[PDB]
Order: C-alpha cells, then sequence, then structure tokens
RNA sequence: UCAUGCUUCGCGUGGAGAAUGACGUAGCAUGCUAC
RNA sequence: GUAGCAUGCUACGUCAUUCUCCACGCGAAGCA
C-alpha cells in the first residue's frame, strides 16, 4: 500500500496522505449529470471507483488537493490514453498520469488524476438548486474552502434565508470569480477538443471547482479540426448559478479582472448589442443555438425567452442609466417637444419606435394622451433627485418638495364591542380574540413598502428546462379562446377609478373613456403594436384591515397602458373566469356549493391521495423578470390567427415598458422598478397563476429528474424520466406526443388548484415519497433557485387526511360539516377576521349601524359557516352577529318612529336575524 | 377583557391625538404610531399598559389642544 | 284597505253579490253584477297599487333623509364624541398609572415630553403650585405615573435654577412657579 | 291625457252612453252604446299607451343629446389643461444643456435616464439619517453626478428651515428626519 | 393617494318572458228578439 | 236568413299583481 502511494505521487513535489482505507475504492455522494441508455438525470449518485489521496503542503498543513486514482479496464484505459495526449496541451485539463500498477496478479491499469479539488461544479449546481436547510453539508462546506464565509457563519439566525438576511448574497457573490474562470476554461476546453477534433459530451461533474476537465471516457476522436463539443446540459444547468453568484461581476472592471477600478461607461451610449456579442462569444462561444441581442429580430416566443434569458445576464454588466426610454427631440409645429422614440429593456434589448413621425403639425387626443403619459417631458422638466432613503434608482424629483404620506389608526365601532363584551366576548383565555386592526403608519409608509422592491434580483432561469416547462403550462391553458376585441366589446366594471398619473390630475378613468370615441381606442391599440409607450404608474397605499404590519402599495397603472391591455387580454381573460372545474379557479364562488365543487375537483381521481399548499412571500416583489415574461408570452398564445410575430413582440414591449420596469410615482418623484409585477395591471391575477403553475411544473421536472433512476421499479415512469432528459438537454424542438404524455402524468398524480399565489395540491404520497411527484422540499428548492425566496414553514402546509379539507385557501378553512343531510365542505374565516371587521371601520359614519345594517348582513353571510363548528365561541359569533342586526334594527324603527312620526317596520327585514337567510348561500341550488 | 380593551383605547387614543393635527409633527407622530403599533401587537397586558402610558402622556403634552378638567370633571 | 272610495265601492258590490246569491235572481243580472263587481274590484286595485307605490316612494324617502340628517351629525361632532369616548375608556381601564398621570394633569402637572419606558431617561414635569409639590414630590425623590424618579434638577419659571432646599414651607410664595422638574426613571 | 286627437270620438261615445243609461232610454240598445264606449274606450287607451311611449323615447333622447353635450365639454377641458400642461413643462426645458447633450447623441435618441443627470439645473436629496448626511451631503458643497452642488436650503420632514449648524451629530436626535436639501448646480457642473 | 380582477348581499329604473285575475274587440257551436 | 242579447271554445289589445332572466345606476361586504 505505500508503493501505491509511492507511485502515485509520480515525479512531482507531492506529500499526499490517503483518504481511502489503503489501497481501496472511496465511498462518496456525489452529484451526476448522467445520461446513459438505461437512466438518465442531474441526480445525486453514490459511486465507489476512484482511490482520493489528499495533499499536504506546508509541513503538515492540510489542503484541498486530491490526486483521484481510479482502476480501469485496459481498453478504454488504453483509449483515455490517446485522448488525453492530444488534450494535454490545453490549461483547461488537469494532469493525468497513466500507470499500470502490479496489485494481485497482474498489472491492472491505473489513471491517477492530479490536484482536483474535493468538489466538482455538479456539486456546487446541485447544492444551490436542490437546497435543502436540514442537510445542507455541502454547500456549507464549499462556502467555507472557497473562503466566502467563515465556519461559524452558519449559526446564525437563518444564515440562508434572503429575505431575513441579505449579507448571505454577499457570501454568494465570493464564488462569482471561482464560477466565472470555470466558463472561461470551458471555453478553453471546448477549442481544444476542436482543434484536436474530438466529438464528446461536456457535463458540469467533469469539473472540478477551479476549471479543469478530467473525463475523457465517452470521447470520440474524428477529422482534426472539426471535432463538435455538446454544451447543452452544462450551460443550461448552470444557468441559475451565474446570477445566484453574479459572475459576470468582474466583466464591469477595466481589463476585466476586481483589482482595477470600473469602466466609465459613456452616459449617451444606449446600443450595448456589440458588448452583448462580445460576452456571448467570451462565456458562451460554443452554445449552438443562434443568439439575438435585441428580441426585434426573434422568431417565435421559444427564442424571445432563450435570447432574453441572456440579456438578463449580460445586463448586469452595462450601467443602469441606459435602460429606459430613448428619448428623441420631436417638432410639432415649431415647438421642439421631447418624446420618447424607443426602449433599452434589460432583457428585449434595444427596441425603436417604427412609425415616427417628428414635424408634425397638429396634437390629437390620442397624441395628447401618448405625449402626457409617457415620462420624457415630466423626468426632462424635473429636477435631479438622490433619494437615500431607497435603494431603487431614483430619476427626478417633479415638486420642490418632497411629499409624505401617512396612514390613519383607524375608527372604532364601541357599540359593537360593548355588545359583543356583554355577549361574552373577548374574555381572558378565550380562543377568539382582537388579531386584526388598522395600523397606522409614519410619513415614509408607500417609499418603505416600495422599497421592499429590494428583494426582486435578476434570475437567469434554466432555459432548457424553461421552455419545456413553458410548453406544460400552456397545456394547461389550452381550455380558452382569446384574442383581439374592439372598443365596443371591452366590459370596464368600475369607471370611478383614478387614470394614474398624470392622468389624475384632470378626471377619473371615465373622463378618458368617454371622452374619446371607439375610434381613438382603436387607434391607440393598433399604435402599441407597432410602438412603445412608457407610461408613469403611481404607487398608491392600500387602506386594509390586517393581522401585519405592511402598508401595502399597489401599482396605479396609467389609463393609456390599461385601455390597450384590455382590449388585448380581455377576452381570455374573461373566458378564464368562466370556465369552471380547471386548474386556475379564478371565477369560481364559494357559495351554493361552490367551495364543494372545487373541492371534489381537486381531489379527482389521485390514488393516495396527501395535500400540501403555499402561499408565496412576496409574490409581486421578488418574481423575477424571466417568469412574468413568460407569464405574458404565454397569455398571448391565444393571438395566432388576429396579430402577427411583430405586433406580440410590440405588445410584450408595451406591457414589459409600463408593468415590468416602469417608472413608478411614489409621492412626487420619479424612480425606476427593478422588476416584479406591478399589482394593478390588467392581468395581475391571472399572470400570478402562470407563475403558480410554471413553479409547480418545474418542482415536479426537478423531483423525476434527481431521482436516483436505477432504482425506480416502475418501468413506465423510469422511461417517463429518461425522456424527459432526452426533451430537456437533447432536443431543441418540441415534442407535443410528449408534453401530453408529461402532462397527462401531472394530472393523474399532481392535481392543482390555483389562484393568483395561493395553490392547493392534491398528490399521490406514494410517489412523492419514491420521488416521482413534487413533494413540499422540492418546491422550496425551486423557490430558492429560482425566486430568490426561502420559502419559511409558515407559508407551506401538508395534510395526510384529505376528509379535513385544505388547511387554508383564500383565507377560508375548510371543514366537513352535515348540510342538508350530506356531507360538504364548507369555508368558514377566521373569526378574528370577523369580530375585528365588525368592531373597526374605515370612516366614521360606518361607526353608526342604523346607517349600515347591510356591513352586518354581509358579515354574517361570510360568518354563518362558523356555526357548525365544534369551537363553541366560533358559532356565538354568527349568534351575536344576528342579534346585533336585530338591535339595529329595533334601534332604527325607533329613531325613525322618534324623529318622523312613520311607522316603519317590514316584515321582510325579519329575514335578516334569521338563520334560514344565511343557510341558503351554501345549499347548492343557486 | 383587560387586553383587547387596552387594544380598542390605544385605537381610540391614537385617532383622538391624529385630530389634534398632531401629523403635522413628524418626529411625534412616528412615536405615536410606534406606540400604537406595539400596543396593538403587544402580547403582555403589562407592557400594553406600560406603553399606553407614554402614549397618553403624549396626548397630555399639550395642554391647550384637549381639556382635562372637563372631559374627565 | 279602507279610507278609499273605490274600497267602498268594492265592499257595497260584494255586499250586493252576497245578498243576491242568497236571492237566486235572474241569471242575466247574476252575470251582470258579477261584470260590475269586476270593474269596481279592477279600480280599486288600480288605486291600490298606486297607495303601495307612493307609500313606497315616502318610505324611500324618508330613509334616505334619515341617513343624510345622521351622517351629517356623525361626520360633524366627531371631535367631541372622540375625546368623551376616550375618557370613558379610560375611567374603565381603571390603571394604576393612567389615572394618575390624568389626575395630575387635571391639576396642570402636566409632562414637557414623552414618559418614557427606560431607566437612561429624562421627563421634565412641570409643577404649577406647592401643594402639588408637596403631593408628588417628597424628599429628593418625584412619584409620577406610578414610578419613582430621581429628581436631577429644578429649573425655575425664569429658567433660573432652584435648589430642592429653598422649595420650603414659606419660600413657597417666594419662588417663582411653574417649576420644572427633570428626574430621571429609577 | 284628454288632449289625444281621438279622445273627442271617446268622449262623445261617453255622453252618449250616459245619456242611455239613465233618463228614460232602451235597456237592450243601450248594450249597444256601452259597446261603442268598450271599443272607444279601447282605441283610445291603446292611443294612450303608444303616445306615452313616444314621449318617454322623445325623453330618453333628450337625455343622450345632452348627455354628449358633456362628454363633448368635458373632452374640451380635459384637452386644454392637458396640452397646457405639455407647454408648462416645455418652457422648464433648459435648451442650452439639453440641446447639448442631444446633438452630441450618436442618431438624437439618449436614454432618458440621463436627461436630469445631466442637465438639471437643481438637485434634491433626501437624507434618512446622519451617517448618510455625513456621508454624501456634508459640508455646503459636494459633489454628485460628475458634477459640484452648493447647498441652497435644508428642510426637514415639517418643511421647516433647518441650518447646516444645526446638523450635528450630537444634535441629530433633535431633528425631524428625513432632511431634504436642495442643493444648486455650480457654475454648470464644474 | 387608494390599482387590477373575482364573488355576494341590499335597493331602484328599463326590457323580455312565464303564471293567475280583470275588461274590451275579433273568429266558431247552440239558445232568445226586430224583419 | 241579416242584425242584436245569453251560454260554450280560439285569437288580439289594455291594465292588476306574483315570479324568472338580463341591462344599468346606487350603497355595502368578502377575496387574491
Ligand atoms: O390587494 C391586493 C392583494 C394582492 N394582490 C395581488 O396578489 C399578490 C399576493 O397577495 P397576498 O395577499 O397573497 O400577499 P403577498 O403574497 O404579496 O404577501 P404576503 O402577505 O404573503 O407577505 C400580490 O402580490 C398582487 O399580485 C393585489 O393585486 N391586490
Ligand atoms: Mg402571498
Ligand atoms: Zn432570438
Ligand atoms: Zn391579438
Amino acid at each position: 500500500a505505500q508503493s501505491f502511494l509511492n507511485r502515485v505521487c509520480g515525479v512531482s513535489a507531492a506529500r499526499l496522505t490517503p483518504c481511502g482505507t489503503g489501497t481501496s475504492t472511496d465511498v462518496v455522494y456525489r452529484a451526476f449529470d448522467i445520461y446513459n441508455d438505461k437512466v438518465a438525470g442531474f441526480a445525486k449518485f453514490l459511486k465507489t471507483n476512484c482511490c482520493r489521496f489528499q495533499e499536504k503542503d506546508e509541513d503538515d498543513n492540510l489542503i484541498d488537493s486530491y490526486f483521484v486514482v481510479k482502476r480501469h479496464t485496459f481498453s478504454n484505459y488504453q483509449h483515455e490514453e490517446t485522448i488525453y495526449n492530444l488534450l494535454k496541451d490545453c490549461p483547461a485539463v488537469a494532469k493525468h498520469d497513466f500507470f499500470k500498477f502490479r496489485i494481485d496478479g497482474d498489472m491492472v491499469p491505473h489513471i491517477s488524476r492530479q490536484r482536483l479539488t474535493k468538489y466538482t461544479m455538479a456539486d456546487l449546481v446541485y447544492a444551490l438548486r436542490h437546497f435543502d436547510e436540514g442537510n445542507c453539508d455541502t454547500l456549507k462546506e464549499i462556502l467555507v474552502t472557497y473562503n466566502c464565509c467563515d465556519d461559524d457563519y452558519f449559526n446564525k439566525k437563518d444564515w440562508y434565508d434572503f429575505v431575513e438576511n441579505p449579507d448571505i448574497l454577499r457570501v454568494y457573490a465570493n464564488l462569482g470569480e471561482r464560477v466565472r474562470q470555470a466558463l472561461l476554461k470551458t471555453v478553453q476546453f471546448c477549442d481544444a477538443m476542436r482543434n484536436a477534433g474530438i466529438v464528446g459530451v461536456l457535463t458540469l461533474d467533469n469539473q472540478d471547482l477551479n476549471g479543469n476537465w478530467y473525463d475523457f471516457g465517452d470521447f470520440i476522436q474524428t477529422t482534426p479540426g472539426s471535432g463538435v463539443p455538446v454544451v447543452d446540459s452544462y450551460y443550461s444547468l448552470l444557468m441559475p448559478i451565474l446570477t445566484l453568484t453574479r459572475a459576470l461581476t468582474a466583466e464591469s472592471h477595466v481589463d476585466t479582472d476586481l483589482t482595477k477600478p470600473y469602466i466609465k461607461w459613456d452616459l449617451l451610449k444606449y446600443d450595448f448589442t456589440e458588448e452583448r456579442l462580445k460576452l456571448f462569444d467570451r462565456y458562451f462561444k460554443y452554445w449552438d443555438q443562434t443568439y439575438h441581442p435585441n428580441c426585434v429580430n426573434c422568431l417565435d416566443d421559444r427564442c424571445i425567452l432563450h435570447c432574453a434569458n441572456f440579456n438578463v445576464l449580460f445586463s448586469t454588466v452595462f450601467p443602469p442609466t441606459s435602460f429606459g426610454p430613448l428619448v428623441r427631440k420631436i417638432f410639432v409645429d415649431g415647438v421642439p417637444f421631447v418624446v420618447s422614440t424607443g426602449y433599452h429593456f434589460r432583457e428585449l434589448g434595444v427596441v425603436h419606435n417604427q412609425d415616427v413621425n417628428l414635424h408634425s403639425s397638429r396634437l390629437s387626443f390620442k397624441e395628447l394622451l401618448v405625449y402626457a403619459a409617457d415620462p420624457a417631458m415630466h423626468a426632462a422638466s424635473g429636477n435631479l433627485l438622490l433619494d437615500k432613503r431607497t435603494t431603487c434608482f431614483s430619476v427626478a424629483a417633479l415638486t420642490n418638495n418632497v411629499a409624505f404620506q401617512t396612514v390613519k389608526p383607524g375608527n372604532f365601532n364601541k357599540d359593537f364591542y360593548d355588545f359583543a363584551v356583554s355577549k361574552g366576548f373577548f374574555k381572558e383565555g378565550s380562543s377568539v380574540e382582537l388579531k386584526h386592526f388598522f395600523f397606522a403608519q409614519d410619513g415614509n409608509a408607500a417609499i418603505s413598502d416600495y422599497d421592499y422592491y429590494r428583494y426582486n434580483l435578476p434570475t437567469m432561469c434554466d432555459i432548457r428546462q424553461l421552455l419545456f416547462v413553458v410548453e406544460v403550462v400552456d397545456k394547461y391553458f389550452d381550455c380558452y379562446d382569446g384574442g383581439c376585441i374592439n372598443a365596443n366589446q371591452v366590459i370596464v366594471n368600475n369607471l370611478d377609478k383614478s387614470a394614474g398619473f398624470p392622468f389624475n390630475k384632470w378626471g377619473k378613468a371615465r373622463l378618458y373613456y368617454d371622452s374619446m370615441s371607439y375610434e381613438d381606442q382603436d387607434a391607440l391599440f393598433a399604435y402599441t403594436k407597432r410602438n412603445v409607450i412608457p407610461t408613469i404608474t403611481q404607487m398608491n397605499l392600500k387602506y386594509a384591515i390586517s393581522a401585519k404590519n405592511r402598508a401595502r402599495t399597489v401599482a396605479g397603472v396609467s389609463i393609456c397602458s390599461t385601455m390597450t391591455n384590455r382590449q388585448f387580454h380581455q377576452k381570455l381573460l374573461k373566458s378564464i373566469a368562466a370556465t369552471r372545474g380547471a386548474t386556475v379557479v379564478i371565477g369560481t364562488s364559494k357559495f351554493y356549493g361552490g367551495w364543494h365543487n372545487m373541492l371534489k375537483t381537486v381531489y379527482s381521481d389521485v390514488e393516495n391521495p396527501h395535500l400540501m399548499g403555499w402561499d408565496y412571500p412576496k409574490c409581486d416583489r421578488a418574481m423575477p423578470n424571466m417568469l412574468r415574461i413568460m407569464a405574458s408570452l404565454v397569455l398571448a398564445r391565444k393571438h395566432t390567427t388576429c396579430c402577427s410575430l411583430s405586433h406580440r413582440f410590440y405588445r410584450l414591449a408595451n406591457e414589459c415598458a409600463q408593468v415590468l420596469s416602469e417608472m413608478v410615482m411614489c409621492g412626487g418623484s420619479l424612480y425606476v422598478k427593478p422588476g416584479g409585477t406591478s399589482s394593478g395591471d390588467a392581468t395581475t391575477a391571472y399572470a400570478n397563476s402562470v407563475f403558480n403553475i410554471c413553479q409547480a411544473v418545474t418542482a415536479n421536472v426537478n423531483a423525476l429528474l434527481s431521482t436516483d433512476g436505477n432504482k425506480i421499479a416502475d418501468k413506465y415512469v423510469r422511461n417517463l424520466q429518461h425522456r424527459l432528459y432526452e426533451c430537456l438537454y437533447r432536443n431543441r424542438d418540441v415534442d407535443t406526443d410528449f408534453v401530453n404524455e408529461f402532462y397527462a402524468y401531472l394530472r393523474k398524480h399532481f392535481s392543482m388548484m390555483i389562484l393568483s399565489d395561493d395553490a392547493v395540491v392534491c398528490f399521490n404520497s406514494t410517489y412523492a415519497s419514491q420521488g416521482l411527484v413534487a413533494s413540499i422540499k422540492n418546491f422550496k428548492s425551486v423557490l430558492y433557485y429560482q425566486n430568490n425566496v426561502f420559502m419559511s414553514e409558515a407559508k407551506c402546509w401538508t395534510e395526510t387526511d384529505l376528509t379535513k379539507g385544505p388547511h387554508e385557501f383564500c383565507s377560508q378553512h375548510t371543514m366537513l360539516v352535515k348540510q342538508g343531510d350530506d356531507y360538504v365542505y364548507l369555508p368558514y374565516p377566521d373569526p378574528s377576521r370577523i369580530l375585528g371587521a365588525g368592531c373597526f371601520v374605515d370612516d366614521i359614519v360606518k361607526t353608526d349601524g342604523t346607517l349600515m345594517i347591510e356591513r352586518f348582513v354581509s358579515l354574517a353571510i361570510d360568518a354563518y359557516p362558523l356555526t357548525k363548528h365544534p369551537n363553541q365561541e366560533y358559532a356565538d359569533v354568527f349568534h351575536l352577529y344576528l342579534q346585533y342586526i336585530r338591535k339595529l334594527h329595533d334601534e332604527l324603527t325607533g329613531h325613525m318612529l322618534d324623529m318622523y312620526s312613520v311607522m316603519l317596520t317590514n316584515d321582510n327585514t325579519s329575514r335578516y336575524w334569521e338563520p334560514e337567510f344565511y343557510e341558503a348561500m351554501y345549499t347548492p341550488h343557486t | 377583557s383587560k387586553m383587547s380593551d387596552v387594544k380598542c383605547t390605544s385605537v381610540v387614543l391614537l385617532s383622538v391625538l391624529q385630530q389634534l393635527r398632531v401629523e403635522s409633527s413628524s418626529k411625534l407622530w412616528a412615536q405615536c404610531v410606534q406606540l400604537h403599533n406595539d400596543i396593538l401587537l403587544a402580547k403582555d397586558t403589562t407592557e400594553a399598559f406600560e406603553k399606553m402610558v407614554s402614549l397618553l402622556s403624549v396626548l397630555l403634552s399639550m395642554q391647550g389642544a384637549v381639556d382635562i378638567n372637563k372631559l374627565c370633571e | 284597505f279602507s279610507s278609499l272610495p273605490s274600497y267602498a265601492a268594492f265592499a257595497t258590490a260584494q255586499e250586493a253579490y252576497e245578498q243576491a246569491v242568497a236571492n237566486g235572481d235572474s241569471e242575466v243580472v247574476l252575470k251582470k253584477l258579477k261584470k260590475s263587481l269586476n270593474v269596481a274590484k279592477s279600480e280599486f286595485d288600480r288605486d291600490a297599487a298606486m297607495q303601495r307605490k307612493l307609500e313606497k316612494m315616502a318610505d324611500q324617502a324618508m330613509t334616505q333623509m334619515y341617513k343624510q340628517a345622521r351622517s351629517e351629525d356623525k361626520r360633524a361632532k366627531v371631535t367631541s364624541a372622540m375625546q368623551t369616548m376616550l375618557f370613558t375608556m379610560l375611567r374603565k381601564l381603571d390603571n394604576d398609572a393612567l389615572n394618575n398621570i390624568i389626575n395630575n394633569a387635571r391639576d396642570g402637572c402636566v409632562p414637557l415630553n414623552i414618559i418614557p419606558l427606560t431607566t437612561a431617561a429624562k421627563l421634565m414635569v412641570v409643577i404649577p403650585d406647592y401643594n402639588t409639590y408637596k403631593n408628588t414630590c417628597d424628599g429628593t425623590t418625584f412619584t409620577y405615573a406610578s414610578a419613582l424618579w430621581e429628581i436631577q434638577q429644578v429649573v425655575d419659571a425664569d429658567s433660573k435654577i432652584v435648589q430642592l432646599s429653598e422649595i420650603s414651607m414659606d419660600n413657597s410664595p417666594n419662588l417663582a412657579w411653574p417649576l420644572i422638574v427633570t428626574a430621571l426613571r429609577a
């Protein structure tokens, strides 16, 4: 055994100790990107073939440099020697050493690999993509070994969390250069194996954490100069780590090194097409698919996604003052305006308005709307701003004073509280207590709730899997119909809603909907199909009763964007809200048996049903831009017959311009929105459902691919996994025959019910146990690496007894009751919610009960189900509401007869304090 | 019923302060808002009362705004 | 529904029909009496519908007026009602600190700053007269808000420092009230 | 109403029926007069219903033409008040620096985010805490956006003048943060 | 300042439809009167 | 047999309610 170590050390200054067991293989769990003829997937296999020897340097100081020696067959050992001789000149290849050492009876060959780190790139990618806080030992060891953080950094309260301590981002960023170096070396290696004419597949698990490549098993030697590397799985699996780690952060320094100052980019420069092409050919040289820096030239949706997944990465290198509406000086009747004639999207590149008419004569109402909506004149004429409260880029201040907006405490309904106390409520130890109040805020409420956008980081999605999850999601949305509709057919519920900024200075949305004819609305919509209209979106401040200190802000998008978005999306959105039995349960009421029908639909025919559910922490503020563009692109899949590719791209550009990178107006000042949904655009509730389904399908894909594959007894799921890997990382066109099969698999074993960021899943517990469908850990991992969000256990829930129903969906708990001599699921609220709605009100007028008895009728309608709750306080809540409605009716009659001597006692008002009027709301007849 | 009672009293007390134009002073209004929000979220009643004392002292600091001798009487 | 001439005609027709049915008179007479009774009943029903519409409209108008008046009242005297409610609730709590500071503030011993919560905090309380001074201040310690405070300073009414010894039974008229006692929580 | 053109026939038939009902008229022929009255009443009632429907349609058409008038009035008001905003902020655009930056552009297009960063003649800095003040705005003249700004006025959250001597580490707690300092570009970006 | 959607309750006006009742006009079967 | 009145069926017009659906206005409530 000593002689074996002496021979492994070779002709070198190697002072190394053994890690195995005295000339024997070492067992180790390592992540492998494996695709044989029998197995496929990016799982974590236990492969025991090598004999690691760890090198000692500096007089017994142990370091990470392992001489990985393996025993070979002497048939592929000859092959692996004639492939290394060709590639041994490259600097990106770990130095091997081939030697036949007499062990037992013959000279079995050995292939020593010199000075490899402990982990490979596949281990890093698996540790970050499949992240579980209970067994994240490899990630911690990688972080400690490369001086990212001290070993005691992990004794912190939830160090991994992206919200509790953002500093973890910094800790990841210290791997950046490392990763970047690897990328460079990959390119070198590719060039080498092209100069020598070597055809092979590059996988992550054959590249230590220094970039060096060390496996040449499946490399076939072709004619010199025409060897093709295969780098689909390599680059694709590595993509989410390039932005999480901020690898290209060294591209912002002169001569590309972190020891030199930042390159002083020219301010007037907005076209970075050549820089993007240089970066692509620098790091992703041997990526086969063609890359369009400006997605104006992209072919279809599957090309826009592919070529924007690169722009999200390359736009982190360029200055943030270059991304925004390109501004050009136009003359109208001789008076020179300054209007926006383009845009520079961080994702979609440079977009130039097609029909820009400088030197016009008169401004029509449509043109006045367009010129007064965009922030060109507003930001150009305003005075510079440097707001240190936030981190978001601030453009300009529209006024000479900052506007501070507070939140009022909320009024107290002392009559109802006194009544409830007289009825025995609000005692010490009572199971029903006040938890929902109107929280007051200081003068920085809006700016703080807006600065919560700091959670939106640039995320580079794994494109090869995103392009498949998109097809499966589109399959989920294939039972509807959509298209463009005329201005005649657009339905606007309430026209007394604000028209955003600056249009709220002159009226409500009614003024701008009735003051321009259908011809003007059609003209504006047809204009947006070949032009980009940036808009300012006021950041309002919602005023509502809640149990959290969170003064929610919502985006007051302009009327210019809302009208066009309605015309574009209204048919599809109204079709999604009129379909019963789909996964998206938007538009389904919970009354008259709707809740029971929804639940019995979710359960369907899942064979070993367990329920699970989640709720994204900050769905709108944490959503990455790629998933929002994807949602907009699959909502536009219904326009295959009315809009051409150019029209669809310019509609996507308009959406990205006014609801993804808008210039918000948070209190008399213009800021730049980092990204994520603007909750308040014409498709907020329906673009969250697409994102929810995308996350669920991604979790299922990762759960099925990370499974071993050799341990799957079911010979159908094994072939499903093999074909799934082929369809992700070995095909470039969509195979509908397998998208249908995977969709059927998900429907059979993974039933969803989606509504914005709220999902309830009934899944096959046996498969989820074996690793063939998404558990909750898989969903947490996907959220970690694709949302920059760690979803704690407060947002997640699971239920192993489906007869109890979902634990919580849309803030409504479910309970199985005996309704009409039948068993049905009824939704009941949180009693604290109903009681706090009764006690505290918005307006001072609402504190007089007799004025508003319909408040309490509606609250009793919502609180009726509590009548059947086994807890008695919960039924007392409903009885209290009925008794208070009766008291209000008596007092109103008394006051009316006392002031106007006219008896007012109708027989139709006695049904609001009788339970039957409320039982009728949950019986499935109407 | 002494905790939900201080919660409601704090709500009404901050309303009374707000209608006395205490928002015109950003510092004092921030202090009042913090005290009110902490009272609403308080679990133990001792700290809730010791935090209500501060809010009531804010109300009592301004002697011209509220006539204690008449409201109490 | 009486009080209508149409209902009077309807009642007369009904009485005539009920008296004639026992008579068993000519069929033609019975049928034409039935027709006239039906015409009168139709007129009465039309008038009843009109009266129902008028009553419903009047009740709607009355409810609208009542709601307007009560909303105006509720939005008008908000300032007085809120303070009355607040002090009713503070009386109801019956605490040891709230009652103490309210009773002190009735006599004019209000604070100058927010009453603190931490030991290393400063309280500045205006003491308007020697009676309240003896009530609260004893020795070198101050009893305000059900806690003991260390009197660190006593500023005269003219900003002049005053020693705790100079405030005596007979120096009270001499000194310039109100004083400002600056103390620390203990 | 009683102004309908055919109301005269109904009135005459009613008068004839009333005359035949009493005063010693025929019993079997009076039924003929009653039938004539009935047909006249039916005709008059149908005519009255049609006339009432026409009157209500005319009233409706008088609520749609007035509504259009108000819609056009509001359209004119908003048009004037919306192109009077554009001209106001069009005069506030300092043509010297704006033209300087525009004409240096490759093809006239420049990003919007630099229009205030290179041409604005006034800067507003909002400072949450004193450490930020010391780091960024300390002194009377500071440097930002590669330009030199001389402080013109400092106000607090209450919008009350705060002297530069009142912003100190010891006096920080007595200020109503954030402080809003409105600097003025010095010598046009020196 | 208070956005985009969905759902429910209350009241009012308009239109359509159905049910019972009332009056009238028209068509078919029998009885009575003027000729 | 023409015309008128009585009894029995079908068609049309006008009113009196009851209910169903929708179109809108107004007030209110919950949910993402
Ligand atoms: O009033 C609302 C609430 C919600 N939403 C839309 O629904 C999303 C989710 O709204 P939620 O109420 O679920 O909250 P949240 O997930 O944003 O945050 P947490 O309470 O979990 O901390 C929002 O981000 C927005 O897209 C609205 O548009 N309006
Ligand atoms: Mg949420
Ligand atoms: Zn492309
Ligand atoms: Zn279309």
